[PDB]
């Protein structure tokens, strides 16, 4: 069906710029325009701009003079750019396409691209085992100190998704971020099943898996 | 710009009960409103265009009305997933504008939380810090304390807390309790406890383990 | 009430 795949997230230096692709598949670049939207704390959701079918560009009033889209219709690509980011401009990014070639109802949407405004550096994180010790038993990985956010954070490659949870990363006094993700399982498998957390931090592209056992 | 107006921010209700979200324009838009759905970590869902025209594969029991100024969407029998953020989009006056969001929660019966506490790591403890994480499953409100105890000190300003949003199928509540000490310092003590308060327990719950078993 | 680009929920 009809997709919209944007590139990874990422730091991006005070007064620099932003880049991000969107790769469409499922319709054809020359028969419908595609919208960008940003969602921030500040803002909610807003509307960017939209490049149309036959090149033509709108810009919202406030990004005229630092927005500039572009696509490549033989590779199904758009290419999104802003100018001289600030702390502010701190968001999740979305491409997005309507129901119809000429509209605004945004009936698909691509995943988001978490953009975060910071002079500080990217750094990677660690993983650490919690270990398990009425037949149910507990288990996790801590996944800290890293930056920016986000990681991803599956178990068994995708096949364990039940009693899962993985929590919303704090932010330390380091100015690093942490979290930690748990999922119960029956306790009569831990010796029978083994049991794998996948991180994988792309704005360092640290890809950690971590298998978890009982002490 | 058109200045849509989302209320309530916050939407408490039970399974099975019907709900309205309200969106209001600072001026007459006649019909052009779109509804949005948002789960966690989820990308915005269409889920009404044009005030009241239904969308392909969204369940019957989300409608909508409203012309002008004051626009409605509905749902007429609530369900679990239907957990999520709520926004209203006008289109009447360009540039497209979105809403604040309504928030919508479940009310569901009391569930005590299961309490786990996992000492650090052996691996955490080379590189010199310490994390004691205790963990509260699958809780009924939300509402919770966590208290930390090292050799019966109170243990105050070095914990973090982070809790899930509604799970969306059992309507539950998980909670972690992060204390985070020097290793230095969690060396040189021998009982780590977390107590738990919350209303679907009787007394509070203490885990606990002593360093080195 | 405000969104939170960690959970990408309204919190607060």
């Amino acid at each position: 069906q009809v997709q919209l795949k944007q590139s990874g997230p990422g730091l991006v230096q005070p007064s620099q710029s932003l880049s991000i692709t969107c790769t469409v598949s499922g319709f054809s670049l020359t028969n419908y325009g595609v919208h960008w939207v940003r969602q921030s704390p500040g803002k909610g959701l807003e509307w960017l701009g939209v490049i149309w079918s036959g090149g033509n560009t709108d810009y919202n009033t406030p990004f005229t003079s630092r927005l500039s889209i572009n696509k490549d219709n033989s590779k199904s690509q758009v290419f999104f750019k802003m100018n001289s980011l600030q702390s502010n401009d701190t968001a999740i990014y979305y491409c997005a396409r309507a129901l119809t070639y000429y509209d605004y109802e945004f009936a698909y949407w691509g995943q988001g691209t978490l953009v975060t405004v910071s002079a500080a550096s990217t750094k990677g994180p660690s993983v650490f085992p919690l270990a398990p010790s009425g037949g149910t038993a507990a288990l996790g990985c801590l996944v800290k100190d890293y930056f920016p956010e986000p990681v991803t954070v599956s178990w068994n490659s995708g096949a364990l998704t039940s009693g899962v949870h993985t929590f919303p990363a704090v932010l330390q006094s380091s100015g690093l971020y942490s979290l930690s993700s748990v999922v119960t399982v029956p306790s009569s498998s831990l010796g029978t099943q083994t049991y794998i957390c996948n991180v994988n931090h792309k704005p360092s592209n640290t890809k950690v898996d971590k298998r978890v056992e009982p002490k | 710009d058109i200045l849509l107006t989302q209320s309530p921010v916050i939407l408490s209700v039970s399974p099975g009960e019907r709900v309205s979200f309200s969106c209001r324009a600072s001026q007459s838009i006649g019909t052009n409103i779109h509804w949005y759905q948002q789960r966690t970590n989820g990308s915005p869902r269409l889920l009404i265009k044009y005030a009241s025209e239904s969308i392909s594969g969204i369940p019957s029991r989300f409608s909508g009305s409203g012309s002008g100024t004051d626009f409605t969407l509905s749902i007429n029998s609530v369900e679990s997933e239907d957990i999520a953020d709520y926004y209203c989009q006008q289109n009447n006056n360009w540039p497209t504008t979105f809403g604040a969001g309504t928030k919508l929660e479940l009310k569901r019966t009391v569930a005590a939380p299961s309490v786990f506490i996992f000492p650090p790591s052996d691996e955490q403890l080379k590189s010199g810090t310490a994390s004691v994480v205790c963990l509260l499953n699958n809780f009924y409100p939300r509402e919770a304390k966590v208290q930390w105890k090292v050799d019966n000190a109170l243990q105050s300003g070095n914990s973090q807390e982070s809790v899930t949003e509604q799970d969306s199928k059992d309507s539950t509540y998980s909670l972690s309790s992060t204390l985070t000490l020097s290793k230095a310092d969690y060396e040189k003590h021998k009982v780590y406890a977390c107590e738990v308060t919350h209303q679907g327990l009787s007394s509070p719950v203490t885990k606990s383990f002593n360093r080195g078993a | 009430g405000q969104y939170d680009l960690s959970t990408r929920r309204l919190k607060g």
